[PDB]
């Protein structure tokens, strides 16, 4: 999923509960977990689609 | 109807892009053995606007060199500026990467190259008439001369 | 026009040998390479 | 005889998509993706001379 | 537009709106006799 034109977007809850920034980071075609217990949701988009 | 394109709103807004996406390197391609030149690292946005020097204190700046034995580098008292120094004659390839320490996202410059910078041998020759020879030479720019 | 952008192309003569070492023990090896006389590495000409 | 934990390697590929590379310990493995000529470059990351 | 009492709908024509480029690499180094193809990103890749 490293391939040029793939895109990654963390998805927040409509109640604002999932501050995904407090649970993971996403950069350099990597995922990283942080200091805290939780759940994150993410979309893999491609070519703006 | 015909001039309607030019009527701007005098209560002018501000626009802030939130996010370095390209890098320019401002430096000379030649330095003398034993002397120094400066390098300035210009980081730009997705929309080609430069960042101001006051934002570079928040950037993870990583320089890249192939031949540090011919051309050495240090960072200055400004995070945006580096000091280069030539050590022996040759050629060296240089670039710089900048990363976001909050998101791990990075951008890199173009590669550039920098040269570091003649005598005859023998200085005296003796021959007989009908004798032949070929002259030799040392030091300078043997890749440019 | 919806944009301009500008690639700088540098084109750079002779050849030289390159190695990071020029001593070897009996029974040891060293890998040698070519580099161009301006500094052109096998990345840019080796293909 | 032993390189220590500081001996981090990097690799670059002068014609992308002819091959892919992957490093593990002190071994670079590569895979063919398209026909052609490429230079693979490998260096000690934090001493790139 | 849909009718919230009968479920009947009507739709517009489709229209196209355009938003208003870069090169990669911004710096290249070659040897005489070397070949390359320039890469680029953005602009309007369905009209440009």
């Amino acid at each position: 999923l490293d391939k040029t034109g793939i895109e990654f977007y963390p998805l927040m809850d409509g109640h604002g509960s999932s501050s995904c920034k407090d649970v993971i980071d996403i950069g350099d075609n990597k995922i990283v977990s942080l200091d805290k217990i939780g759940t994150c949701y993410v979309s893999a988009v491609r070519d703006g689609r | 109807q015909k001039h309607q394109q030019q009527q701007q709103s005098n209560t002018s807004p501000s626009i802030v892009q939130i996010s370095v996406h390209s890098i320019e390197l401002d430096v000379q391609d030649m330095v003398q053995v034993g002397d120094s030149i400066n390098l300035i690292v210009k980081g730009f946005s997705q929309n080609g606007q430069q960042f101001d020097s006051t934002q570079y204190q928040y950037m993870n700046i990583i320089p890249h060199i192939d031949n540090p034995n011919v051309l050495s580098m240090t960072q200055s008292s400004d995070s945006q500026v580096f000091t280069l120094k030539g050590l022996d004659q040759g050629l060296v390839t240089l670039s710089v990467t900048i990363q976001n320490p909050k998101t791990s996202f990075s951008a890199t410059s173009k590669t550039i190259q920098i040269q570091v910078f003649f005598r005859v041998s023998p200085s005296v020759l003796h021959l007989v008439p009908g004798g032949h020879f070929q002259i030799h030479w040392t030091g300078g720019a043997p890749i440019r001369q | 026009i919806i944009g301009e952008d500008k690639l700088m192309v540098y084109v750079k003569t002779g050849i030289r040998i390159h190695s990071s070492i020029n001593k070897i023990l009996v029974g040891n090896e060293a890998k040698l390479r070519v580099v161009g006389a301006n500094g052109e590495t096998p990345f840019t000409y080796g293909t | 005889t032993e390189y220590g934990s500081s001996a981090i390697f990097s690799s670059e590929v002068s014609n992308t998509g002819i091959i892919s590379s992957s490093i593990d310990a002190n071994v670079v493995t590569i895979k063919g993706i398209r026909a052609g000529l490429v230079t693979l470059h490998v260096y000690l990351k934090d001493m790139p001379h």
